[PDB]
């Protein structure tokens, strides 16, 4: 995360953190229930063997909330591919089941048709990661979060170098430096109504970080709800 | 501005329109309350609200 600041104790409830061999962390993912983490399908493709963390929001200290669950299935959207990251979007079953408590609990999954329009038409939502706090530079030891404006879908469309397909919407600010960056890919896009914090999105891809006319594209949870729920009920 | 596009239809969480009436529920882990209107958590660390 560019900007923003640290999630504070229990603002972030929901975040995980996808971790390589090396106990480094390399994505985000979103706490959907006790065995599930939404991630991106892109960050798959990023280590050989991974594990989650959750409840972390300071990585060199041991502030006793952490617990590492290691993957049972990986469910990867069969629709996914590298050249556009169209459908990226990736569900994890953990070992073992998630205890929630203090900084550890789920992010709740909207119905489609009320949170297009009424969860994606509100102001902002808010993105979080451990991600860079810089485009050339190392990521955050702090979880981070950041308000992020929903974006008009066609000034997204004529600012990118890139498809943005319906799969896909835009977050961020055309000059302002604050965006997601590398290592915050996977992690949660979530909209707030009425002090409840909905999924709405999945960090995906950018331009580089918070470059001026460029702007965060993120997998529309939306357009999966179907399938998110057919992976968590196998 | 009717219905559900009318303050969310006074619901706390979802809102449909359903024949000509507004019908509020509730995301998993939520019951709704007696008036039809409210979601009530139903255990402990409910989706969706930071931890106190
Ligand atoms: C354009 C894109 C890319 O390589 N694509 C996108 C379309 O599919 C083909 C490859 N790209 C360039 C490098 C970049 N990687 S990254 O810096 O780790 C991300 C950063 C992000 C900024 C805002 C969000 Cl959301 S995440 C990234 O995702």
């Amino acid at each position: 995360i560019v900007g923003g600041q640290e999630c504070k104790d229990g603002e972030c409830p929901w975040q995980a953190l996808l971790i390589n061999e090396e106990n480094e962390g390399f994505c985000g993912g979103t706490i959907l229930s006790e065995f599930y983490i939404l991630t991106a399908a892109h960050c798959l493709y990023q280590a050989k063997r991974f594990k989650v963390r959750v409840g972390d929001r300071n990585t060199e200290q041991e502030e006793g909330g952490e617990a590492v669950h290691e993957v049972e299935v990986v469910i990867k959207h069969n629709r996914f591919t590298k050249e556009t990251y169209d459908f990226d979007i990736a569900v994890l079953r953990l070992k073992t089941p998630i205890t929630f408590r203090m900084n550890v609990a789920p992010a709740c999954l909207p119905e489609r048709d009320w949170a297009e329009s009424t969860l994606m038409t509100q102001k902002t939502g808010i993105v979080s990661g451990f991600g860079r706090t810089h485009e050339k530079g190392r990521q955050s030891t702090r979880l981070k979060m950041l308000e992020v404006p929903y974006v008009d879908r066609n000034s997204c469309k004529l600012s990118s170098s890139f498809i943005i397909t319906q799969n896909m919407f835009c977050a961020g600010y055309d000059t302002k430096q604050e965006d997601a960056c590398q290592g915050d890919s996977g992690g949660p896009h979530v909209t707030r109504f009425k002090d409840t914090y909905f999924v709405t999105g999945i960090v995906s891809w950018g331009e580089g970080c918070a470059r001026k006319g460029k702007y965060g594209i993120y997998t529309k949870v939306t357009a999966f709800l179907k399938w998110i729920d057919r992976s968590m009920k196998t | 501005r009717k219905l559900c596009s009318l303050d969310n239809g006074d619901c706390d969480q979802f809102c449909h329109e359903e024949q000509n009436s507004v019908v509020c529920s509730c995301a998993r882990g939520y019951t709704l309350a007696d008036n039809g209107k409210a979601c009530i958590p139903t255990g402990p660390y409910p989706c969706g609200k930071q931890t106190l």
